[PDB]
RNA sequence: GGUGACCACGGGUGACGGGGAAUCAGGGUUCGAUUCCGGAGAGGGAGCCUGAGAAACGGCUACCACAUCCAAGGAAGGCAGCAGGCGCGCAAAUUACCCACUCCCGACCCGGGGAGGUAGUGACGAAAAAUAACAAUACAGGACUCUUUCGAGGCCCUGUAAUUGGAAUGAGUCCACUUUAAAUCCUUUAACGAGGAUCCAUUGGAGGGCAAGUCUGGUGCCAGCAGCCGCGGUAAUUCCAGCUCCAA
């Protein structure tokens, strides 16, 4: 907190998706990579956004520490964030969930239900009995 | 099928005769006066410039005003010169077959630090460097082989994390320095 | 294969797509179009590759759903739509717009223009020929076709076109000393004038082509497409106007830019 | 076959064993060949002898 | 002397060619008699399983028991001699056992005194010679 | 009639073609099963339906060869796809995770993709690069210097043994961050972490070719070594060991 400063380049907005986009480089002089929640509240006092709808990833620590190179995502709407955003990004600060079940298992149901024809009861039953 | 790139090159080239007692104390007198770990980076370090003699002797046998041989002239005369093997003022052809390996040997960051006095030995050289300790600009280079130009052989020092720049002295300084207080009141 | 192939390797992919080789194995694919796909962007690397407003294909497959990309007057949302030669790929709601041209190494370059020299088109016709009732037709570069042209036109000619109405505003004739642009092969992306028409029977005519600086360069009939009466071109050509310059120069070009900005 | 073969590792079986000395670990790599170019390059011998080898067995 | 035309190509890649066959080693490696006579045919090793052990008689100016095997390859079924490369390593040989045989070093060629014997085993009951030699792992007992 | 010593026809190929790979004065000689383009095939043949496009095989019909279930009345097959087994062999990886990237398909911003991406095994191979550095004592050495050998120090470099002797560090444990679809790895960065710094470099050699012993102890034309010359029959520069050197 003492000495961690926030540096933006390649910065355009594109109102295609009514963000703004730039390329942030942060100053970690002895420090390990700052996390990604201090750049975010950091870039928004920058740009003075609440700190819900600022995004950031692709961070890489140079060699020997100091400098780390990330992108930056900004929107003027947490609605528009939900809208045009990828779903890791949206799970990783929490707005989006993904409780489902492996791939494996949603093949495997697949097939079952090409097995039996037509009948809703049995095609939503198909995975009943074998759990 | 997979999206790799296998595009890959050896470095170096092995002697055709082995054992020869002429060649084998060439080699050593390099490999001790310079510091090298092993014969192979004396051969890398031929071989690049056996491919750069090769380069020049073929633009040589050009014909002179061709503009292969004006613009690739200039443009590996101007990388000779940036590196720092080449004289400013030596800029022909002809004086790239007469270059030699000492000076492509020199460059070395492993070389410059120890010639710098940042570095009272060659060999302590490359343990100060493979430690983490020399920066080159603003960047920390931990690689014997690393040349340097003659824009970045001003700014050859220390790294602030180094115990010889900025404090944060090292492990074993700070554990006899504990030993020390905790041995008395 | 066993039918039409629907796949593009990203080494097989054309070179002035400028396409790295470590993202991925496939290439866009562009759909069929009224360009070829040798000689065409799709739209996915136009809005990733050369503006960089999409990063990846799923964000770039957004902006097009969402329907402010405008090629040639009307809403794509073809992610793969092979946009072509001088087509005017106008976003309304940035209010920027642009004019698929090769720049001066044979590719295609970004070319922001006017809005309101945005509303026509240069095209050249390909075939003439005459339908039934005796209804003339034409055929351009594009797969665009009208009827009832004006009876001057013959192939190989340049048309002034208009969009949103599809009309023939002005036409260009094929003629000696007219300024031209060479639209594939070596000397791709060369602005220059006609100087002479050579013509083979049987086989394809060569024309020879000299530049503003004075060099002179040949190339295919097929290759030739007239932006200018005489001298004067008539669309806002692109930074370096279409001039060729060997490797001497670019790079004491470099040197004097860095020179300057250091 | 003239089966001669039972005495296979005759000599082998008669060699006594003796046990190879302790020695003090040898430098590798780098500080090998400052070790060999320090050894043959940077050194006067006053002693004669014809530049005998280096391993002399005088 | 060798005709010098402008179009006397056919005639030098013709006579070259015929020519080509007058020399050992491309006659050996085009003809494929030499691939089907040799017992590994074309193959830098070969399994096989001990099916005695023997002792060769050294040439003239030497005079020694060379210990080999004779050993059947698994695959084509043939009967070679391969020579047994230490001191005692004919005694870490039993009957009826799987061993790598190799070439002894000169393609097919008698080595040194030992008449014959073109091959030398290098490992036996899947461990090698050299590390049952040398101690560095034992007999699978 | 047509084709043939300007090589027809026939046979062989351990022949898929090409871009390309290895070697590298020049000229050439081998190699291209293998990620890009083209072709062919889906156990061997043959014949078809649908469709714009198939003589399709993760479509159908028949025969041949294998092979699965059966209540013996019948029924169902095609991993030269991803994995994974058997066999064959000198010889070649996990029955893992994900559509996050690149693209593909679909009615389609929303679904699917063993394509493909990620991780696991991986000394095929390629790049970088640890296994130590420094200082002060002893004893030699130097064009050393001081009286003109003798003795010392106003200097320099190696070497052997030492309570030296306190400085620097990673390889390891391990916090967090970062990376990522989620991880891992790398890079960052905490706390530990080096005096046989036992945190221990190996593989082959020492007659010549070819760098290195005319050392020591055994064996005694035996065992064995030896690519080739050759060594060994009792004083082995060549075998089996120790020691010491050599090469990478
Ligand atoms: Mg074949
Ligand atoms: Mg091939
Ligand atoms: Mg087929
Ligand atoms: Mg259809
Ligand atoms: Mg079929
Ligand atoms: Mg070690
Ligand atoms: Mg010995």
């Amino acid at each position: 907190n003492d000495t961690v400063t926030i540096r933006t380049r390649k910065f355009m907005t594109n109102r295609l998706l009514q963000r703004k986009q730039m390329v942030i480089d942060v100053l970690h002089p002895g420090k390990a990579t700052v996390p990604k929640t201090e750049i975010r509240e950091k870039l928004a006092k920058m740009y003075k956004t609440t700190p819900d709808v600022i995004f950031v990833f692709g961070f890489r620590t140079h060699f020997g520490g100091g400098k780390t190179t990330g992108f930056g995502m900004i929107y003027d709407s947490l609605d528009y964030a939900k809208k045009n955003e990828p779903k890791h990004r949206l799970a990783r600060h929490g707005l989006y969930e993904k409780k489902k079940t492996s791939r494996k298992q949603r093949k495997e149901r697949k097939n079952r239900m090409k097995k039996v024809r037509g009948t809703a009861k049995a095609n939503v039953g198909a995975g009943k009995k074998p759990k | 099928p997979v999206a790799r790139s296998w595009v890959c090159r050896k470095t170096y080239v092995t002697p055709r005769r082995p054992f020869e007692k002429s060649r084998l104390d060439q080699e050593l007198k390099l490999i001790g006066e310079y510091g090298l770990r092993n014969k192979r980076e004396v051969w890398r370090v031929k071989f690049t410039l056996a491919k750069i003699r090769k380069a020049a002797r073929e633009l040589l046998t050009l014909d002179e005003k061709d503009p292969r041989r004006l613009f690739e002239g200039n443009a590996l005369l101007r990388r000779l010169v940036r590196i720092g093997v080449l004289d400013e003022g030596k800029m022909k052809l002809d004086y790239i077959l007469g270059l030699k390996i000492e000076d492509f040997l020199e460059r070395r960051l492993q070389t410059q630090v120890f010639k710098l006095g940042l570095a009272k030995s060659i060999h302590h050289a490359r343990v100060l460097i493979r430690q983490r300790h020399i920066r080159v600009r603003k960047q920390v280079v931990n690689i014997p082989s690393f040349i340097v130009r003659l824009d970045s052989q001003k700014h050859i020092d220390f790294s602030l994390r180094s115990p010889y720049g900025g404090g944060r002295p090292g492990r074993v300084k700070r554990k006899n320095a504990k030993k020390g207080q905790g041995g008395a009141g | 294969a066993r039918g039409p192939k629907k796949h593009l390797k990203r080494v097989a992919a054309p070179k002035h797509w400028m396409l790295d080789k470590l993202t991925g194995v496939f290439a866009p694919r562009p759909s069929t179009g009224p360009h070829k796909l040798r000689e065409c962007l799709p739209l996915i690397i136009f809005l990733r590759n050369r503006l960089k407003y999409a990063l990846t294909g799923d964000e770039v497959k957004k902006i097009c759903m969402q329907r402010f990309i405008k090629i040639d007057g009307k809403v794509r949302t073809d992610i793969t739509y092979p946009a072509g030669f001088m087509d005017v790929i106008s976003i309304d709601k940035t209010g920027e717009n642009f004019r698929l041209i090769y720049d001066t190494k044979g590719r295609f370059a970004v070319h922001r223009i006017t809005p309101e020299e945005a509303k026509y088109k240069l095209c050249k016709v390909r075939k003439i020929f005459v339908g039934t009732k005796g209804i003339p037709h034409l055929v351009t570069h594009d797969a665009r076709t009208i009827r009832y042209p004006d009876p001057l036109i013959k192939v190989n000619d340049t048309i002034q076109i208009d969009l949103e109405t599809g009309k023939i505003t002005d036409f260009i004739k094929f003629d000696t000393g007219n300024l031209c642009m060479v639209t594939g092969g070596a000397n791709l992306g060369r602005i220059g004038v006609i100087t002479n028409r050579e013509r083979h029977p049987g086989s394809f005519d060569v024309v020879h082509v000299k530049d503003a600086n004075g060099n002179s360069f040949a190339t295919r009939l097929s290759n030739i497409f007239v932006i200018g009466k005489g001298n004067k071109p008539w669309i806002s050509l692109p930074r370096g106007k279409g001039i060729r310059l060997t490797i001497a120069e670019e790079r004491d070009k470099r040197l004097a830019a860095k020179q300057s900005s250091g | 076959v003239h089966g001669s073969l039972a005495r296979a590792g005759k000599v082998r079986g008669q060699t006594p064993k003796v046990a190879k000395q302790e020695k003090k670990k040898k430098k590798t790599g780098r500080a090998k060949r400052r070790m060999q170019y320090n050894r043959r390059f940077v050194n006067v011998v006053p002693t004669f002898g014809k530049k005998k080898g280096p391993n002399a067995n005088s | 002397g060798k005709c010098r035309g402008l179009r006397t190509a056919r005639k030098l890649r013709s006579h070259r060619r015929d020519q080509k066959w007058h020399d050992k080693q491309y006659k050996k490696a085009h003809l494929g008699t030499a691939l089907k006579a040799n017992p590994f045919g074309g193959a830098s090793h070969a399994k096989g399983i001990v099916l005695e052990k023997v002792g060769v008689e050294a040439k003239q100016p030497n005079s020694a028991i060379r210990k080999c095997v004779r050993v059947q390859l698994i695959k084509n079924g043939k009967k070679i001699t391969a020579f047994v490369p230490n001191d005692g390593c004919l005694n870490f040989i039993e009957e009826n056992d799987e061993v790598l045989v190799a070439g002894f070093g000169r393609k097919g060629h008698a080595v040194g005194d030992i008449p014959g014997v073109r091959f030398k085993v290098v490992k036996v009951a899947n461990v090698s010679l050299l590390a049952l030699y040398k101690g560095k792992k034992e007999r699978p007992r």
